[PDB]
């Protein structure tokens, strides 16, 4: 396809995710309750990969993505999942384009540098073949506008049991170049009914460079204490194995602790190897004289 | 409710050719296998060629080996038939049977038939 | 198709009728997990799977939750919790060649046990020893495909069969795939006995405007309780509570001194059930 | 080589009679047998495939029956549209597809 | 027996085996290589099964 | 029609002797056949109905074997009153009992 290499070659910074990606994880009704979950979720004040400048490397798909973005003008357009990305294996596509979300599982071409060119957008070279097409979906039709930061949107993929779930949420912030520190609470956009397999994942943009950047962040199982207020809504979260005392209010099943000792969990030493002995005796057990005989 | 209609009936000569065709229309042509049957004025039945849902694998009967080649064309459903050095003992009905299956040579039997086209190997005028 | 290459097919926005299933006789093998097959018809499910593949007459029994053997272990696993209903009939008539049907394939060497519902179609040389492969077959170089040797002269024992396996996913999302069940009218603020879904019980449905449901069906309690359903066919979020509960303490002297009671149903308002309060 | 016999020649019942039609097989064929009824005037058809299942679209008045060696067809009734030739033919052999001879029935 | 009997009336050669576990010093044991033997560290043996 | 066929035709031996008598058929029977003792003198009687099944009221010396298209008859002594002729019945076929030659034992 296209090659730009006028790209300064800079490390990944890094950010605090501080009390961010907490979704729902289920579709049933709760008011006024604490519920203890274990799900794939997004450790508390874990290490954020932070990108720029264009900046969108090929990265691995373990067990799920924290995507969180701040723009201005919504350069990155969709993204895309897949195991080869070269039409030898199926690859997931989304791109919400200047006219609707576009949803497409077929097996694509894809060169290089998969891109958009653009005030209106003209360049259309982010693949180049199409075969063997399965699946498509089209949103309802809206249009949105091509020209510190604003608003802060955050987005959540998994794949488990053949199904890709997507959640989503969009609030403002005054932030520019600091990740806010507070709680959101993401509600589930869509469930596609899929079974792909993806191990890697890239992130479209739509010459003339913007500023603009998003942040990366990885899933892994881990047990949640949420709250619910009286209308049903996500208000505070516990990583439950963070430190001692988030253990204790996961023990208590409360969010405040009162003065004195508490029994926890149990400390168990771990083997770190495994020993065999047996007699080394190297003679076969009798076997062909009971089975090759002629009379019984 | 399906229809096959044949052609290429009619008077040649010892040892000449003539071409089959056979139309099909009340089903799917593209994954059934199909048989020719051959019947005598004053016999029975007796079965002749047959072909897969593909052109694969192809089988002759004995007495007909080396001088038949049945054809295929999956496109517009029609199957074909050449017989080449025809002998007066070849002046049969000919029907233009299906298979149940997708193979030749199975258990599946001959479902649905057609209405035979009368072929003669004699010098007359 | 193969086994190694099972097909699957999506089965969704359905008036499911496994009656005539269940009457039909050219099926051998009809074993249902969890589920009596006459009960299907009431039953809504959120979305059903259908695997479809053929595989030898022996290793019908290797389909089932907790199951060990070469097709168990290397081609099609079962999940432990498995419920639906498994089909198999025998394909003499369909699946079998003289010659020898040679378009079956399964897989015999692999690296490790699969884990449950996954395909597998690389088709590399499998490396039984040392000495690479480098593509080429071998010593040490096995291919891990064999061919079935499917034939009408061969043993019942051994006859190629085909195998559909029905799976059924309940989860708290709106199903699609239901039986051929009437809706009647909705009648609210008495007591009654309704079934949302196959959500069976029975209370009062009182109209209740406990929160938004954006995308929520159900609403729980402390126990599993369903206190809040939403309807099926319109778009409400109606409420349940179960009917009166009490007790029936009875007041009386002695028998020896005379013959009379005065009953006490206590936490009930009985305006509803001399009376007193 | 296989050869498939048939025990009747000529046949001859009347419109409430039942007679029964049966085909012998020299060697061992399995269940795997067909009958048709070829009306002499156009094409033939089916009506039992395999030992005892009756194909869709004739009457269920017709039955079949054997296995191995032996095999028997019958006709509850012979009603007035039933006039024609039958035929049984194997499909287990390595000569594919041996018809047996025909059976004239004409009822009188 | 004869050679021309039916398939239920053919002879057949059977072959039974029993296992006895007991508190006794296991004798047959199966195709398992041995490690070598580490003190003082938590670890799992397997000795004699 | 089925043809029912005898292998021996005359056989002797001793008092305390052992002798087998066989019969076969051209077609498969599935193990319907009978064996019948037919005295000269006097009425025949019933030794094994079916292949291997030994009827009530004649010694247990008697066995039989044999299904499909080989079937075979022995005595286990051949005892002073055992000198007649032995029969082979068929009862599977369209050809109602179709019985085999007759078998003579003279024993010297
Ligand atoms: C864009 O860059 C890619 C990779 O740097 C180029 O693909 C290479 O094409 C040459 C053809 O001369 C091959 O020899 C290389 O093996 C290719 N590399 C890869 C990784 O596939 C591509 O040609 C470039 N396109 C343009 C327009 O410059
Ligand atoms: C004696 O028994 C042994 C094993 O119990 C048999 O050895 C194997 O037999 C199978 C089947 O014939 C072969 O596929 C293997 O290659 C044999 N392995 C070895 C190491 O020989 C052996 O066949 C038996 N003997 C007889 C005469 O059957
Ligand atoms: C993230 O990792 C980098 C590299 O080790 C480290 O310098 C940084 O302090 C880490 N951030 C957090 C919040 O742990
Ligand atoms: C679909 O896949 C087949 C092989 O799986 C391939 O031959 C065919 O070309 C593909 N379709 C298109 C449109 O390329
Ligand atoms: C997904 O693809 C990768 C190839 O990168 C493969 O290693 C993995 O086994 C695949 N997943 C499954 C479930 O087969
Ligand atoms: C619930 O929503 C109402 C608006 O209807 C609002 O007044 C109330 O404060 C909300 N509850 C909480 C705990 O904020
Ligand atoms: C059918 O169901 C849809 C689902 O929302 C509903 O909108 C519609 O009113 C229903 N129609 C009738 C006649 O109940
Ligand atoms: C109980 O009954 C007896 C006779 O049945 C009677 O004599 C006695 O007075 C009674 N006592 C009371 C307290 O009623
Ligand atoms: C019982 O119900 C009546 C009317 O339904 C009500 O006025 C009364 O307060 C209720 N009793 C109590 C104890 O609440």
């Amino acid at each position: 396809c296209v090659n730009l290499t006028t790209r300064t070659q800079l490390p990944p910074a890094y950010t605090n995710s501080f009390t961010r990606g907490v979704y729902y994880p289920d579709k049933v009704f709760r008011s006024s309750v604490l519920h203890s979950t274990q799900d794939l979720f997004l450790p508390f004040f874990s290490n954020v990969t932070w990108f720029h400048r264009f900046d969108n490397p090929v990265l691995p798909f373990n067990d799920g993505v924290y995507f969180a973005s701040t723009e201005k003008s919504n350069i990155i357009r969709g993204w895309i999942f897949g195991t080869t990305l070269d039409s030898k294996t199926q690859s997931l596509l989304i791109v919400n384009n200047a006219t609707n979300v576009v949803i497409k599982v077929c097996e694509f071409q894809f060169c290089n540098d998969p891109f958009l060119g653009v005030w209106m957008e003209s360049e259309f070279r982010v693949y180049s073949s199409a075969n063997n097409c399965t699946f498509e979906y089209v949103s309802q039709p809206f249009l949105m506008d091509l020209e510190n930061f604003k608003n802060l949107r955050e987005f959540v993929f998994k794949n488990i049991d053949g199904y890709f779930k997507i959640y989503s949420k969009h609030t403002p912030i005054n932030l520019v170049r600091d990740l806010p520190q507070g709680f959101s609470a993401l509600e589930p956009l869509v469930d596609l009914p899929i079974g792909i397999n993806i191990t890697r994942f890239q992130t479209l943009l739509a010459w003339t460079a913007g500023a603009a950047a998003y942040y990366v962040g990885y899933l892994q199982p881990r047990t949640f204490l949420l709250k619910y207020n009286e209308n049903g809504t996500i208000t505070d979260a516990v990583d439950c194995a963070l430190d001692p005392l988030s253990e204790t209010k996961c023990t208590l099943k409360s969010f405040t602790v009162e003065k004195g000792i508490y029994q926890t969990s149990n400390f168990r030493v771990q083997p770190t190897e495994s020993i065999v002995r047996f007699p080394n005796i190297t003679n076969l057990c009798p076997f062909g004289e009971v089975f090759n005989a002629t009379r019984f | 409710e399906v229809q096959l209609v044949e052609s290429g009936g009619g008077l040649v000569q010892p040892g000449r050719s003539l071409r089959l065709s056979c139309a099909a229309s009340g089903f799917t042509f593209d994954d059934y296998a199909m048989h020719w049957v051959r019947q005598a004025p004053g016999k029975g039945l007796e079965w002749v060629s047959g072909i897969s849902w593909n052109s694969d694998s192809i089988d002759y009967a004995d007495s007909v080996k080396g001088r038949f080649t049945i054809s295929r064309d999956n496109a517009k459903n029609s199957l074909y038939l050449q017989m080449n050095s025809l002998r007066a003992e070849d002046t049969a009905l000919y029907y233009c049977a299906k298979d149940r299956g997708y193979e030749i040579l199975t258990p599946a039997s001959f479902d649905y038939w057609g209405q035979g086209t009368l072929v003669t190997v004699s010098s007359a005028s | 198709a193969s086994v190694y290459a099972w097909n699957r097919k999506r089965i969704s926005n359905c008036v499911a009728d496994y009656s005539v299933l269940y009457n039909s006789a050219s099926f051998s093998t009809f074993k249902c997990y969890g589920v009596s097959p006459t009960k299907l018809n009431d039953l809504c499910f959120t979305n059903v799977y259908a695997d479809s593949f053929v595989i030898r007459g022996d290793e019908v029994r290797q389909i089932a939750p907790g199951q060990t053997g070469k097709i168990a272990d290397y081609n099609y696993k079962l999940p432990d919790d498995f419920t639906g209903c498994v089909i198999a009939w025998n394909s003499n008539n369909l699946d079998s060649k003289v010659g020898g049907n040679y378009n079956y394939l399964y897989r015999l060497f692999r690296k490790s046990n699969l884990k449950p519902f996954e395909r597998d179609i690389s088709t590399e040389i499998y490396q039984a020893g040392s000495t690479p492969c480098n593509g080429v077959e071998g010593f040490n170089c096995y291919f891990p495909l064999q061919s079935y040797g499917f034939q009408p002269t061969n043993g019942v024992g051994y006859q190629p069969y085909r195998v559909v396996v029905l799976s059924f996913e309940l989860l708290h999302a709106p199903a699609t795939v239901c039986g051929p069940k009437k809706s009647t009218n909705l009648v609210k603020n008495k007591c009654v006995n309704f079934n949302f879904n196959g959500l069976t019980g029975t209370g009062v449905l009182t109209e209740s405007n406990k929160k938004f449901l954006p995308f929520q069906q159900f609403g729980r309690d402390i126990a599993d309780t369903t206190d809040a359903v939403r309807d099926p066919q319109t778009l409400e979020i109606l409420d349940i509570t179960p009917c009166s509960f009490g007790g029936v303490s009875v007041i009386t002297p002695g028998t020896n001194t005379s013959n009379q009671v005065a009953v006490l149903y206590q936490d009930v308002n009985c305006t509803e059930v001399n009376v007193f309060q | 080589d296989i050869q498939m016999t048939q025990s009747p020649s000529s046949l001859s019942a009347s419109v409430g009679d039942r007679v029964t039609i049966t085909c012998r097989a020299s060697q061992s064929i399995s269940s795997y047998l067909n009958w048709f009824q070829h009306k002499p005037g156009k094409a033939p058809k089916l009506l039992i495939y395999g030992a005892s299942s009756l194909q869709s679209g004739v009457p269920s008045r017709f039955s079949g029956s054997g296995s191995g060696t032996d095999f028997t067809l019958t006709i509850s009734s012979l009603q007035p549209e039933d006039f024609a030739t039958y035929y049984c033919q194997q499909s287990y052999s390595t000569p594919p597809y041996t018809f047996g001879q025909g059976t004239k029935l004409e009822i009188k």
